[PDB]
């Protein structure tokens, strides 16, 4: 805001959100539009987080998956793989056993809607990390969490698109590197 | 509905757009269809001049209008509606922030990397330049279009 | 407690044996605890003998009686009339035992603990501080005995081999 006035940290335009405040971890200030004052911020970052982890697991196992298969399966493209195992019915095992999880979740969200516990906390430490001993260290872990969360989203998304349109796989698209198909060939007019 | 606060003001509104809609809005929209044209305008001069390394083969020789209705097989366009449509929605985020009241002032995004405007006085100075350099650039890239309709020819090569 | 996120049910208490506090969905708070308790005694005790029988009868088949190529198959080999004949011997030991106090308020209006059926025909609840142990032990067998069971069958009834066959070849799908 070159005109001086009170404003939002990561955009200068904004006011900072209202409702928004540096209490939650990973709070640079950015709800442009504002999605927490229609819907509670708690149960807003309870699916950033829970979206992240998916995600964070996704973007590791894309990469594994291309270069490494377990040897009972078979090696196709990952997004082939979904189609083998529902077929095989490997995802509706997958399906179940993350159902029943998730059902356990979902009486946690209602607590964390009435009170009770912060948003996200399954109180999964079963190592040490963020231990009373390490207890400092868990402000700053919650900040990397949010922040390579953010960015597993932004990447899986960007792996499996590219993917698409490339038909050409992450780790092998970085080696051999070539424009979207027919590009250079092709003449518009 | 017309004050002198706002920069450029020479008390020119005769069919009186400002009594109905926010002068916010209008300068807003000035400055953004100004912002454009400039760019256009200087894009169509430059396209003529000079091309990006590959892009004669691709499109040939197509300019102007024609240009868009090849660009838009390749794509290029389209690469440019997403990211330029990103950048909107946090425009309208700003317009809506500006028209509830708040700080910003119609056509301020905070882009001076340079810190061209830290001193106050320069500023104003620099506001009517801008007004007007973008009032001018709006005429003149309708004018090369409507010249480009009509002669089917490209700025610079009009003038050659 | 088990979940350590939820916070503990407030109506489960550590009165009852192997109370871990284990109830998310909070089915206790719904309903009473005896009767429930009583319902999960009682399907404990039953699967114990049902994964006891399907070992049993895989291994051993009446003289008297034909034999499936599965334990799960000895239900259908045996006549109709045995199923029947079971079924009431089974249903009147439900009346005696609740005294006809079979509905959720009728049983236990006259005490009767939960899950008691006053059955120690060979004494061993004697002693107080075993009982207690004993009762522990039982709940987690016959929890234990409900999965198991649950496991045993499915997988015969999929695969057709027995349980204790099915370790000999395991034959994965
Ligand atoms: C722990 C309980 C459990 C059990 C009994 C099963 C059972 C099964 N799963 Mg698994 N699964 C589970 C949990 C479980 N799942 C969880 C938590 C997940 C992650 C969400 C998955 C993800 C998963 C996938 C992705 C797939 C299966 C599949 C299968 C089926 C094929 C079995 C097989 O590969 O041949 C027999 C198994 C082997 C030869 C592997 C060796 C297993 C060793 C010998 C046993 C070790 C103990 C075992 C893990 C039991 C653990 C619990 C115990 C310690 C109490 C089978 C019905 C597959 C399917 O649908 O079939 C096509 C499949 O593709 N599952
Ligand atoms: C990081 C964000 C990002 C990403 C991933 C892309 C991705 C892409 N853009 Mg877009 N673009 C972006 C930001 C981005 N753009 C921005 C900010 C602008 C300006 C507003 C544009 C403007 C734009 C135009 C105008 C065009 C693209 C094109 C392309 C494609 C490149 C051609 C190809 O197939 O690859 C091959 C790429 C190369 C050989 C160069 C890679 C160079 C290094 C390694 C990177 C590809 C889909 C082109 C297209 O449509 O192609 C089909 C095209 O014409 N983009
Ligand atoms: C679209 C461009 C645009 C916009 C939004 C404005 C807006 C404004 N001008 Mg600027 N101006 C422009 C172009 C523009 N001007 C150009 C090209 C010139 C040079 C000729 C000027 C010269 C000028 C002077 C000298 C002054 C203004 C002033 C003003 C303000 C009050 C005038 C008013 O109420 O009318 C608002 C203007 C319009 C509504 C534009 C109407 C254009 C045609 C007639 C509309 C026809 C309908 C349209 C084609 C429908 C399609 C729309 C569709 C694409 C969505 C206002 C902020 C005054 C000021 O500073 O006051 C503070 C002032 O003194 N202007
Ligand atoms: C209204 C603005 C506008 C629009 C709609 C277009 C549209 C187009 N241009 Mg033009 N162009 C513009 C401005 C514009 N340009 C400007 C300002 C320049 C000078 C740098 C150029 C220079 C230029 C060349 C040399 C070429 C095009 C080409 C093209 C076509 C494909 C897009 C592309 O790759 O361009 C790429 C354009 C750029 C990378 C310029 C972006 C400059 C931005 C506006 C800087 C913004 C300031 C920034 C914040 C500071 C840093 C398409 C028809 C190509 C074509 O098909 O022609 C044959 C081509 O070869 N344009
Ligand atoms: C004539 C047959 C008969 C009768 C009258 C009863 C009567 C009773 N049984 Mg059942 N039971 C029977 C045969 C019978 N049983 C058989 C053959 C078995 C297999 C060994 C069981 C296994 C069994 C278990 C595991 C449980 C009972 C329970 C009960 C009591 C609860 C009443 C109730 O809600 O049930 C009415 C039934 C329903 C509302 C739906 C059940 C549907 C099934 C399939 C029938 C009641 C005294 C429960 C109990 O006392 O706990 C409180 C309990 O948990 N019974
Ligand atoms: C959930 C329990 C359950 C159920 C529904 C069945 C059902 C069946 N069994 Mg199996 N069986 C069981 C437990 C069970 N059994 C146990 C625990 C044993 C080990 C002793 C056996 C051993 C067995 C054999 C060896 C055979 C069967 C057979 C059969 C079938 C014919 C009925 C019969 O002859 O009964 C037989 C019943 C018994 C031998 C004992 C009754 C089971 C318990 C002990 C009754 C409980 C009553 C009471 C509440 C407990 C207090 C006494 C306590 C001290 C034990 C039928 C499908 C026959 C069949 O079809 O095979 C081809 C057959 O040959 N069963
Ligand atoms: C491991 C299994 C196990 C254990 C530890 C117990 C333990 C107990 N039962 Mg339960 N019970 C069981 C299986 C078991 N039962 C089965 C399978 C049935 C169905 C026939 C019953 C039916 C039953 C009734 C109807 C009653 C009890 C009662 C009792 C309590 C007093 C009896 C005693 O001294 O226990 C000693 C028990 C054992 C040593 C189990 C025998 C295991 C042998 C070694 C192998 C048998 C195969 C005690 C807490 C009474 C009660 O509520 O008391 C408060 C009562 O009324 N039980
Ligand atoms: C960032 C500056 C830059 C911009 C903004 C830009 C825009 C466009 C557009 C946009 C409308 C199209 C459609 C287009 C097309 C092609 N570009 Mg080009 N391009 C740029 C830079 C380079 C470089 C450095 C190279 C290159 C090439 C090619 C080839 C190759 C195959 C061919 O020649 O058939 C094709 C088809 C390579 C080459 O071989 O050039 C002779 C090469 O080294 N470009 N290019
Ligand atoms: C914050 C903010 C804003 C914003 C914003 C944004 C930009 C929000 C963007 C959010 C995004 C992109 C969220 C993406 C989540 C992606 C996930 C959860 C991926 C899951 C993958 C899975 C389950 C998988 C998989 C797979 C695996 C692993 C491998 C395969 O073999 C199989 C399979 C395919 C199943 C804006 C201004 C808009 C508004 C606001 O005022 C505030
Ligand atoms: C924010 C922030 C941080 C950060 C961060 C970062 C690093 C963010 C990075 C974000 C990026 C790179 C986002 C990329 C978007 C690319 C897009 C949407 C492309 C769309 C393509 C389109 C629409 C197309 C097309 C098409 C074309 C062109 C023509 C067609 O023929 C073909 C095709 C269909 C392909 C972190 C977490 C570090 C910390 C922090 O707490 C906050
Ligand atoms: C009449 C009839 C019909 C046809 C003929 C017939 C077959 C002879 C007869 C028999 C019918 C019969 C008797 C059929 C028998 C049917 C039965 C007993 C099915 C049991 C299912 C149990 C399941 C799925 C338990 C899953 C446990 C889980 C998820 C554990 C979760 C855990 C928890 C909660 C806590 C810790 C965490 C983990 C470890 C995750």
């Amino acid at each position: 805001a070159v005109f001086q006035g009170d404003f939002s940290e990561s955009v200068p335009f904004l006011k900072t959100p209202t409702n928004l405040d540096g209490s939650l971890p990973g709070d640079v200030g950015f709800d442009p539009l504002g999605f927490s004052e229609v819907f509670d911020i708690r149960v807003l970052r309870e699916a950033e987080l829970k979206h992240g982890r998916i995600a964070m697991l996704a973007t590791l196992g894309y990469l594994v998956q291309e270069a490494y298969v377990f040897p009972f399966f078979d090696k196709v493209p990952p997004i082939q793989a979904h189609d083998v195992l529902v077929k095989s019915g490997g995802m509706s095992q997958i399906l179940l056993w993350t159902s029943f999880l998730e059902i356990f979740g979902g009486i946690a969200l209602f607590q964390t809607i009435q009170g009770r516990r912060y948003p996200g906390d399954f109180a999964f430490d079963p190592l040490g990390l963020s231990q009373g001993k390490n207890a400092e260290k868990l402000e700053r872990y919650q900040l990397a969490e949010i922040k390579h969360s953010r960015l597993a989203m932004l990447a899986f998304s960007g792996f499996v698109h590219q993917g698409f349109i490339t038909k050409q796989g992450v780790l092998e698209q970085l080696g051999n590197f070539k424009p979207i198909p027919g590009f250079p060939e092709a003449t518009f007019f | 509905g017309l004050d002198g606060t706002y920069v450029g003001d020479v008390g020119f509104d005769p069919l009186g757009f400002s009594s109905i809609i926010d002068m916010r809005w209008l300068r807003e929209a000035e400055l953004k269809h100004g912002r454009v044209c400039m760019l256009a305008a200087t894009g169509m001069i430059v396209q003529d001049v000079y091309q990006f390394p590959g892009v004669t083969k691709s499109f040939g020789d197509a300019k102007m209008t024609t240009l868009h209705d090849v660009a838009v097989k390749q794509g290029s366009m389209q690469q440019l509606l997403v990211w330029l449509g990103l950048l909107e929605i946090f425009g309208f985020v700003a317009i809506v922030q500006m028209l509830q009241g708040s700080d910003r002032q119609p056509g301020d995004f905070g882009f001076d990397p340079l810190n061209c405007a830290a001193n106050p006085d320069t500023l104003a100075r620099r506001q009517l330049v801008e007004l007007k350099n973008g009032r001018l650039a709006m005429i003149a890239t309708a004018g090369m279009l409507h010249h480009f309709f009509i002669t089917g020819k490209g700025p610079i090569q009009l003038i050659t | 407690n088990a979940m350590p996120f939820l916070e503990r049910p407030p109506k489960l208490d550590g009165s009852l044996a192997g109370d871990v506090g284990f109830d998310p969905v909070g089915f206790s708070n719904y309903f009473d605890i005896r009767w429930l308790r009583e319902a999960e005694l009682k399907h404990g005790r039953v699967c114990m003998l049902g994964v006891t029988g399907l070992l049993v009868q895989e291994a051993i088949c009446l003289p008297q009686f034909a034999n499936g190529k599965t334990p799960v198959d000895d239900f259908f080999v045996v006549p109709a009339a045995g199923l029947w004949q079971v079924f009431f011997t089974i249903g009147a030991v439900e009346f005696f035992s609740n005294g006809f106090k079979l509905t959720p308020g009728d049983m236990f209006s006259e005490g009767r603990e939960a899950g008691d059926l006053g059955f120690d025909p060979l004494g061993c609840g004697k002693n107080p501080d075993a009982l207690a142990r004993r009762r522990l032990v039982e709940v987690k067998n016959g929890r234990l005995a409900m999965i198991a069971f649950g496991g045993m069958l499915h997988q015969q009834l999929l695969t057709g081999q027995g349980t204790l066959e099915q370790l000999a070849n395991f034959k994965a799908i």
